[PDB]
């Protein structure tokens, strides 16, 4: 009925790295379905989805 | 004047007939008695079962507004000597205790009579420790020593080394990340060889004890790889005398087993109940679900949240196969979208591996999991679950591992940020560098999701299924599938990692609230109210996750486990106390 | 004679493909 | 019209106290298994809410499941009949 | 498979085809406490309810299948609600099992999970029974195949076999619901009918109780038993989920062979599905001071609701206290046929 | 001591004229939940057991694609 | 079943340590000032460690086992190498022998249970919430009087 706590992750990484080669499969996304933290969260999944997939390709 | 001996083996006329283990004739006896016991128990009787599928609300659930600390008869018996059991201020546990093969619980009159049900003792150490005392379970195991000529390869110095490492109140909760991101693969392993290398060498600098001892499929891995020189010597001869130890004890308890089979199969199955390919290891990784399905005779039924799952054919609808993370690369992104759309409760999904197809059938793990390592360790260990995701958003919500042009060899603790990943490599001071976080972070793309509970109940064996209620000759038991059981937290530790982390008593071995306490701030505050739970013996678990009756391990283990001295006599007495009480188990035992 | 070799493995990869996506379906619920 | 009364022990008469006309009675596990029922209760009421979106979204989807063999049937009853 | 044979010459009479099945021992151990059974056919319609004469169905237990995976018990189902030609299936059809040694436990089973899975496992002499020796020849493994069941999730095994016509027809017939959806309806109507009248029966006396069945109450009755607390009797119309088990049909079922008095019995609040279907007996030397003594053994009861029936037609409803609210049972007596005629005879 | 009223026919219940009205709709309304959860798992496995027959019925047809 | 993790020569280096007439007493003025809690503790950890790491070297004994509250944090909260193995292996020992006589006592009292709490505030004066340790920093009192 409800999951663990959310850790830290303390700033964002798209307003610090904008060199990354992942930053252009980022953009997919729809912040209108939904309010802004669930979307923030979310926006955060598919970060660290494509960072595990930049990482297995490399 | 001849000097007649009477053996075991001569009273195998009489002990091993089936009207010694039909428990019908005293169950008339006792239901139809006219005045019945008034004191009623009603804590474990039944394994209810679960609608949802996350346990974090059962455990918090469970644990939320309780006051009452109800215990059971079984745990009420091994508390307290022979010569008091037997007094007559005892007689309301001693008015049940009136077969050995027979705990008879009462129940409840929630119908219209209260019957008096009977569960079979399994193995010979679910006896109470008044009927049967510990150190005459060391002295049976000294006995085992001798009668199958066993050669221990371990010494104390091993059986000490892991005893305080699980008392090792800083033990680093990244391993815990490293066994949840690896969870039982060796392609996965073999990622992580650098990792792991770093990790326990600089924690027998550290420390000077060894660790991964949590789980049996990264000792498994160290003992098949990294004997390169990758670890110092002494850290990997700890290693390799734990591997040599479950395969030295199987074989001596195949020595007991004998050369004897029934049908076309071995008797080992029925004398043992390590040897019992039906037993199931406490913590699942790779599928075995599927494996003794395929195996077993007696019919199991693998309840997932009350989905029943008897037969073999219907294996896909229940549980998946990840396979290996080759074939997987067209569905990641699918993966994914299963992650973050799916609803995890009323999931009835599993996402396990494949069934591994070693020549042991399964008996290292259970044995490591069993005999050893409650043990040397006195029974204080405890399962947790983890989220995936959480450590997931951990170890690539970072710095370095995000940007790639941070270089790989460089420290990761001077430029990583003041996230969670911080404060957890800090109480723990190891230096991974970045890049073996990146494949740690990259393992994500087959990790499952979440660690799901799920109560196997195998039917017992044929020759001790004579019970007349045929819901009693199954015995249940729980495995924690994707989780990894571990030791002691520090409230340091626990307030890092509360975001990561929940702590499940499953098991009688692994339900324990001197480490559970640490771990989850509502049993620290359930055994502040009730101090007499603390004992691994009375302490109180989720029916709907653990029912003590209908379990292989019952509460004379936890007796024995708590107070046994961490030694080789120990550990024989362990692994002498699971033979069955079958009829050829007393042929065997007669044998030696 | 070298059109019913191509056709019958695509007919082929789809009606294992078919089966797939029931399989998908079954994920679903 | 009643009257209160300790204790008495086992008569004939059927309308006499007794510790045999005593209804065992304990309020503190009824009430904890009241409490608990009714959370179980509480639970039961939320489960009857999106079978309907769920339904959707199955309706969709073997929808685009018939899309595929609406798609195959056409290009395999087109590459058969070239054989003239 | 030697109930197969046993009933396929003899429920010939009464059914055109029968089917060969096996039950594990599994699932329908919660039907019936220490296996007591070793039956009776009665399909009913979905959208044709009516009523059906009754088959007789040979099962014996204790056997094992062909298979070592599983062991179970032997049945059969007759399959006679095809009108003239059986080409047609009815879709969403259920059939009802009445299996019995001394009448036990009840089984209900679809059409469609019978007959999807049928195609799926595909100077005298003596008189020689053909079914046997045809039988006894294929003996093979694929002829039983497994089946999840839609009522109770488990798989029931279903023994088809290339015998002869009779089933050579069988797997050839297909045809293009509300069968479960009459039977909670019906008894949640009887419930609601039966509340109703002890609400009226509250209404015209005061708002007090009559207390038919003396038991001695604490001061704190009030108290640990809360002001209006008919928690349970709120939730105990939801807790009827059988009513062939109740004591509810029990009274309907004895008004022909004289009158005794029948319980049905609940937990105040889910402490397990309690009792169903109960004797309260002045027939054996007990006698009445023996039923007596069963009913205040029952009015004791302090954590179980109560409801009573008697057989001519009177309904009590006693609650956890000795307390009691009269009631009234007449229905309608085309469903008393109705009833009677889904037990057994008229 | 503690004190326990003695069974005579006149003792009453605690008055309930409030007690069963909202009692037997609410039931009502639990009954409803119950009834259709359990006929959306008999819709499930009764998807579950009509999907497998078109799979054989394809698996049927899969013979005449062997001989093409 | 009391199984002893402290051995003899730790009872050896917590007597010395008492008995060393020349105890540092910036352990003192450092204790006056970390009192009770672990936030005011883990803002001076650098001196701690580095303060019980040099005598463990002028001399041969530990240091802060003068309160109980120092080996509770130094058991949970050092252990990083911020001080030596053969130094903080005693606070572990010491830390372990504690909670091993607290399940000695455990398995003295038993599962027994009178108004539905243990017996163990009567079977021992020392389970019993209403004995108190001598040297108290946080709300033990307030807390008390509503348990007792």
């Amino acid at each position: 009925a409800r999951r663990l706590p959310k850790p830290t992750l303390q700033g964002r990484l798209e307003a610090d790295f904008p060199d990354s080669p992942l930053l252009p499969k980022f953009q997919e996304l729809n912040q209108n379905n939904l309010p802004n933290d669930v979307f923030r969260e979310a926006q955060r999944s598919y970060l660290v989805f494509l960072t595990s997939q930049f990482c297995y390709e490399e | 004047n001849l000097l007649l001996a009477f053996n075991l083996q001569n009273a195998l006329k009489v002990l091993c007939h089936p009207r010694l283990h039909t428990p019908a004739h005293t169950l008339n006896s006792l239901n139809a008695a006219p005045a019945p016991r008034d004191r009623r128990e009603t804590y474990s009787l039944q394994h209810r079962r679960p609608n949802h599928m996350n346990v974090l609300v059962i455990v918090d659930e469970f644990y939320d507004n309780k006051y009452a600390a109800p215990v059971t008869d079984i745990a009420l018996k091994c508390g307290l000597p022979t010569e008091d059991f037997l007094h007559p201020s005892n007689y309301d546990l001693l008015r049940l205790e009136l077969h050995p093969l027979y705990d008879i619980y009462i129940g409840r009159d929630a119908g219209e009579r209260a019957r008096h049900r009977a569960v079979h003792r399994l193995m010979v150490g679910n006896l109470p420790t008044p009927l049967a005392p510990a150190a005459f379970q060391e002295a049976r195991g000294q006995q085992f020593e001798t009668a199958t000529s066993l050669a221990h390869v371990v010494d104390q110095a091993v059986i000490e080394t892991v005893q305080d490492t699980a008392y090792d109140t800083a033990y680093p909760a990244f391993f815990y990340v490293v066994e949840a991101m690896i969870h039982g693969f060796e392609e996965k392993f073999v990622m992580n060889v650098p990792l792991v290398s770093l990790c326990i060498n600089t924690y027998w600098e550290r420390s000077g004890r060894l660790a991964f001892v949590n789980s049996f499929s990264m000792i498994k891995f160290i003992c098949r790889h990294l004997g390169n020189n990758a670890i110092s010597k002494e850290a990997y001869s700890m290693y390799r005398k734990i591997y040599g130890e479950l395969i030295a004890l199987e074989q001596a308890l195949m020595r007991l087993a004998g050369s004897d089979v029934v049908g076309d199969e071995s008797v080992g199955q029925y004398v043992c109940a390590l040897l019992d390919p039906n037993l199931l290891p406490p913590v699942a990784y790779t599928d075995i679900f599927t494996h003794l399905l395929t195996v077993s005779d007696r019919a199991p039924q693998i309840i997932i949240g009350n989905e029943v799952y008897a037969d073999t054919l219907a294996a896909p609808q229940f549980i998946e196969r990840v396979g290996n993370m080759d074939e997987m690369a067209a569905q990641f992104v699918a993966l994914y979208g299963y992650r973050v759309n799916g609803d995890h409760d009323h999931d009835f999904r599993l996402h396990l591996g494949p069934y591994v197809d070693e020549g042991h059938a399964d008996v290292l793990e259970k044995i490591f999991y069993y005999v050893f390592l409650p043990t040397c360790t006195n029974a204080h260990m405890c399962g947790l679950g983890v989220d995936f995701q959480h450590v997931a958003q951990t170890l690539a919500y970072n710095g370095p591992a995000f940007s790639h042009h941070f270089t790989r060899d460089e420290d990761i603790l001077d430029n990583l940020e003041n996230g969670t990943l911080r404060d957890l490599l800090e109480i723990s001071d190891l230096r991974p560098t970045v890049g073996m976080i990146r494949d740690l972070s990259a393992s994500f793309m087959t990790c499952p999701t979440f660690t799901r509970a799920v109560r196997v109940s195998v039917d017992n064996d044929v020759t001790q299924q004579l019970a007349p209620n045929p819901a009693d000759k199954r015995t249940e038991q729980t495995v924690l599938v994707n989780g990894l059981v571990a030791f002691a937290f520090s409230e340091r530790t626990r307030a890092v990692t509360q975001c990561l982390f929940h702590a499940i008593p499953f098991h009688m071995f692994y339900g324990d609230p001197r480490v559970a306490a640490t771990m989850h701030q509502d049993v620290a505050t359930f055994v502040m109210r009730n101090p007499q739970q603390r004992a691994v013996e009375a302490f109180n678990r989720p029916e709907q996750l653990f029912a003590e009756y209908r379990e292989w391990h019952r509460s004379p283990m936890g007796k024995y486990a708590a107070e046994c001295l961490p030694s080789l006599v120990s550990i024989s007495g362990m692994t002498a106390m699971h033979i069955k009480m079958s009829p050829m188990a007393y042929i065997a035992q007669a044998k030696l | 004679r070298f059109v019913s070799q191509l056709r019958r493995k695509l007919e082929r990869s789809t009606h294992r493909l078919i089966a797939d996506l029931e399989r998908l379906k079954f994920l679903y619920l | 019209d009643p009257a209160r009364l300790p204790r008495d022990t086992g008569p004939e008469l059927m309308w006499a106290p007794s510790l045999r006309n005593s209804l065992r009675v304990s309020p503190e596990a009824l009430e904890l298994a009241e409490r608990e029922a009714e959370r179980a209760r509480s639970e039961r009421w939320d489960r009857c809410a999106q079978v309907l979106k769920n339904r959707l979204l199955r309706v969709e989807l073997d929808g685009i499941m018939r899309d595929h063999l609406a798609r195959a049937e056409e290009i395999r009853q087109d590459l058969d009949a070239v054989v003239a | 498979m030697d109930v197969h044979i046993d009933n396929q010459v003899l429920s010939g009479l009464g059914t055109p085809l029968l089917v060969h099945l096996f039950v594990p021992d599994t699932v329908m151990a919660e039907l019936c406490p220490n296996r007591v059974p070793n039956a009776w056919c009665q399909t009913l319609f979905s959208d044709r309810t009516g009523l059906t004469r009754v088959c007789r169905v040979f099962a014996a237990r204790g056997m094992l299948p062909g298979r070592p995976s599983h062991r179970g018990t032997f049945t059969s189902v007759p399959v006679y609600c095809d009108e003239g030609l059986p080409e047609l299936y009815n879709p969403f059809h259920v059939a009802a099992l009445r299996f019995y040694d001394e009448l036990v436990g009840e089984l209900q089973i679809y059409y469609l999970s019978l007959f999807e899975g049928a195609k799926r496992a595909l100077l005298s002499r003596v008189p020689v029974s053909f079914s046997k020796t045809r039988r006894a020849i294929r003996e093979s493994r694929a002829l039983v195949r497994g089946i999840a069941h839609i009522f109770s999730p488990h798989a029931l095994y279903v023994v088809t076999y290339p015998e002869l016509s009779a089933q050579g027809r069988l797997h050839r017939m297909t045809a293009v619901l509300g069968a479960p959806e009459r039977e909670f309806r019906f008894l949640i109507s009887v419930a609601l009918r039966i509340s109703a009248s002890f609400r009226e029966k509250l209404a015209m006396q005061a708002w007090t109780a009559q207390q038919e069945i003396p038991v001695v109450i604490p001061t704190s009755y009030s108290r640990i038993y809360k002001n209006s607390d008919l928690i349970r009797e709120a939730f105990f119309t939801v807790q009827t989920r059988v009513s062939w088990e109740s004591c509810w049909v029990k009274a309907t079922i004895s008004n022909a062979p004289d009158a005794c008095l029948w319980i049905d019995s609940h937990p105040l609040y889910e402490e397990g599905a309690s009792a169903w279907g109960k004797v309260i007996d002045s027939r054996p030397p007990g006698g009445l001071v023996g039923a007596a003594s069963q009913l205040v053994a029952l009015g004791t009861d302090g954590h179980c609701v109560h409801l009573a029936t008697t057989s001519d037609g009177q309904a009590f409803l006693v609650l956890p206290g000795g307390f009691v609210i009269k009631g009234q049972l007449a229905l309608t007596p085309e469903e008393r046929g109705y009833i009677l005629a889904r037990h057994g005879i008229r």
